């Protein structure tokens, strides 16, 4: 019983207490843990290994999902016109909500006892997790059912399955276009981009696509951006009154925040318009995740940062160096060595203090203290593990947008044209959205246009 | 596999035709590194107390998150050139890729 339970015995890996901790005064506690499913349970003969329960592939998984039985629960199968279920209790000022889940044990019903809302069903479990995610899924949702009432006016002969399948293809081509052209460019910065993602040519069966164990923990560099609240805007895109700037430990799994506070619409506008965390060495992540992670919906506050930790040694990652030596990078061995790789002596000095040597350092404690590459978010080894599992999921996918045969040239050139703000202008009451590139615009009025002046996905290519 | 498909399979089955659960739900991670446990094969850094990992001991992972990733709330820094969308792009995005299933 990991979840109240200190006692360390299979499957738990509870997280110990330091003396003088800063919040944890009873040293008999812990932070309950629970170690990853193995690949092969009870084996005396493998070396252990973790599980991926989704599609490693950029296909809108987490709206269509990974599993044939969840992906027709997801589908409204009482019509043939392709479209995802939809919430039958609420609506978002007329527009579409997510369908709720069936839980035994609800954490959405914990953070307000008396509104009663559950969580929201979608491909991925994790939807209700925060409002700000359950806001881009609703979204996702809504622009599905957008294009598969846009093909059956354009092809009215095609059924439910061709109308699901041609708008699932669509979003998902979407979702690879923002991810590639948008957003990993501003992750990795201009060289490592390069390096890493050099110009696509075609489909290689020979790239395995998986996604290697050491991602699902370097991926976690984006706790380094979390802000400590939800920013709610108005219409005017000012602060929602009277709260505008909820505490994110207020948030985690508040569903009825999204159903009984506005819907989506003040959510997305303050994603926009609201500048992300920056990662500086001396200001890694923040306490409403370090401290209070899912405080409302469990007995004690967990650390995010901390659980990271204990993940990579509970997937037997290699340290710091293994993962500098393999990414090609020179490997420190003393405090004024990692000094001059951090460009900051004091970091080296704490990490030398905690971990001994520099061969230690767990990959996401290593990987977020690195300087970052110029007009990036990530350092060196970082933006090495991040491109080359990009690189992998672009090259070894054969429904790559871009692969021939996928889209027609015609097809692909009008898909060149979608862009994020876009979107929101298409399911949304927003009129005024960011310039492109949304993830780099973070000021009104600024960086903003109207909806009027971004031309919509033009979908007659689509006709039969 | 089906010779011939337009589209995706749910599961990611069959889009890598030499290797058809290359990129599969519900199938073991790639390693690009052999692991690193304790005991060779299944127990993981910390779990023994006193087993030194590489010459050193294990830090506990709270205590590296206390004195590394700790600071003041109110010093936070806005990014100039990233919007928060960019924060919650990468947790969508993260969630199309992988989830690590516990028991
Ligand atoms: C851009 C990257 C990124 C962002 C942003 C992000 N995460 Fe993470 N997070 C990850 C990845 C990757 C994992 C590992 C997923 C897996 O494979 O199970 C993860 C894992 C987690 C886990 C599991 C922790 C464990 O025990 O190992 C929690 C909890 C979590 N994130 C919470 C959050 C919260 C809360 C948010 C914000 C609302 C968030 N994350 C935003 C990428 C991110
Ligand atoms: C097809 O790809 C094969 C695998 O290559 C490796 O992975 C890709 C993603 C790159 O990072 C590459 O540098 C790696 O070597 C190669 O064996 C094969 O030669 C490639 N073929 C063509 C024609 O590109
Ligand atoms: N691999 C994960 C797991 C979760 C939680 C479960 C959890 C894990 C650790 C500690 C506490 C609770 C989850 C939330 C909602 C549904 C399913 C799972 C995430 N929430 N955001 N990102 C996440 N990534
Ligand atoms: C049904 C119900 O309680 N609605 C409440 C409302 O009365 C209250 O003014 C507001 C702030 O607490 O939250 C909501
Ligand atoms: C197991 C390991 O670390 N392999 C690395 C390899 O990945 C790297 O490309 C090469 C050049 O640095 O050196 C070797
Ligand atoms: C299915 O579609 C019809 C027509 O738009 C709608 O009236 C119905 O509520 C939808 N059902 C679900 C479960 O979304
Ligand atoms: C819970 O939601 C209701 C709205 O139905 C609101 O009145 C109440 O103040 C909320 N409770 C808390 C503690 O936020
Ligand atoms: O210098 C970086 C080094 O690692 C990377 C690869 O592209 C190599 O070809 C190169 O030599
Ligand atoms: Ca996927
Ligand atoms: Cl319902
Ligand atoms: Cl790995």
């Amino acid at each position: 019983n990991c979840e109240t339970s200190c006692v360390q015995q299979p499957p738990c890996f509870p997280l110990k207490i330091p003396p003088n901790d800063p919040r944890i005064k009873n040293q008999a506690d812990c932070i309950p843990f629970f170690r990853s499913c193995p690949a092969c349970p009870g084996s005396n003969i493998t070396i252990r290994n973790q599980i991926n329960a989704l599609t490693s592939f950029v296909d809108a998984s987490m709206v269509y999902g990974s599993e044939e039985p969840l992906a027709r629960n997801l589908r409204n199968m009482s019509n043939q016109l392709g479209l995802l279920a939809v919430n039958q209790r609420f609506q978002d000022n007329g527009r579409a909500l997510l369908p709720f889940d069936n839980l035994h044990d609800d954490p959405c019903l914990l953070t307000n006892r008396s509104a009663r809302i559950p969580c929201f069903l979608a491909g991925d479990t994790r939807s209700s997790e925060m409002p700000e995610l359950t806001s881009m899924h609703t979204l996702l949702l809504r622009e599905h059912n957008r294009l598969a009432t846009e093909l059956k006016s354009l092809n009215p002969r095609w059924d439910g399955e061709r109308l699901y399948q041609e708008a699932r293809k669509i979003v998902g081509a979407m979702v690879q276009i923002i991810t590639y052209r948008d957003y990993l460019p501003l992750v990795l910065g201009p060289t490592a981009m390069r390096k890493y993602l050099p110009t696509y040519r075609s489909y290689n069966d020979s790239v395995d696509p998986r996604i290697a164990n050491v991602f699902t923990n370097a991926f976690r560099y984006g706790h380094t951006l979390i802000q400590p609240f939800m920013f709610r805007l108005d219409n005017r895109y000012q602060p929602m009154e009277p709260n505008p700037r909820v505490p994110l430990s207020r948030v985690f799994f508040a569903s009825w925040r999204v159903v009984l506070e506005g819907g989506i619409d003040p959510i997305l506008r303050g994603l926009m318009a609201t500048p992300a965390k920056l990662n500086r060495q001396n200001q890694i992540a923040v306490d409403e995740i370090r401290e209070r992670l899912f405080e409302q919906v469990m007995r004690i506050g967990l650390d995010l940062p901390a659980l990271n930790m204990q993940r990579s040694r509970d997937h037997g990652l290699p340290g710091y160096n293994a993962w500098r030596r393999f990414c090609g990078l020179p490997q420190p061995e003393t405090v004024g060595q990692l000094g001059t790789v951090l460009r900051n002596l004091k970091l080296a000095r704490k990490l030398m203090e905690q971990y001994g040597t520099p061969n230690n350092i767990d990959i996401w404690m290593g990987g977020v203290s690195e300087p970052l590459k110029r007009k990036g978010r990530v350092g060196p080894l970082l933006a090495c593990i991040i491109g080359t599992q990009f690189r992998k999921l672009r090259d070894g996918d054969r429904f790559w947008w871009e692969n021939e045969g996928v889209f027609s040239m015609q097809q692909r050139q009008a898909l060149a044209q979608i862009s994020l703000p876009r979107i929101i202008c298409d399911n949304t009451g927003i009129t005024t959205v960011s310039k492109n590139n949304i993830f780099m615009s973070n000021s009104y009025p600024r960086d903003f246009v109207n909806c009027s002046t971004l031309p919509a996905l033009n979908l007659a290519s689509w006709r039969e | 596999c089906p010779e011939q498909d337009k589209y995706r399979t749910i599961t990611g089955m069959c889009n890598n035709r030499r290797s058809p659960t290359l990129g599969a739900s519900n199938r073991a991670f790639v390693r690009w590194l052999p692991a690193e446990y304790e005991d060779g094969f299944s127990l993981p850094y910390g779990w023994t107390p006193g087993v030194k990992r590489n010459g050193f001991p294990v830090a506990l992972a709270r205590a590296v998150s206390n004195e590394i990733v700790r600071f003041p709330t109110d010093q936070l820094t806005p990014d100039q050139e990233r919007s928060l969308m960019f924060m919650q792009w990468g947790q969508l995005l993260d969630h199309d890729l992988d989830f690590t299933p516990e028991p």
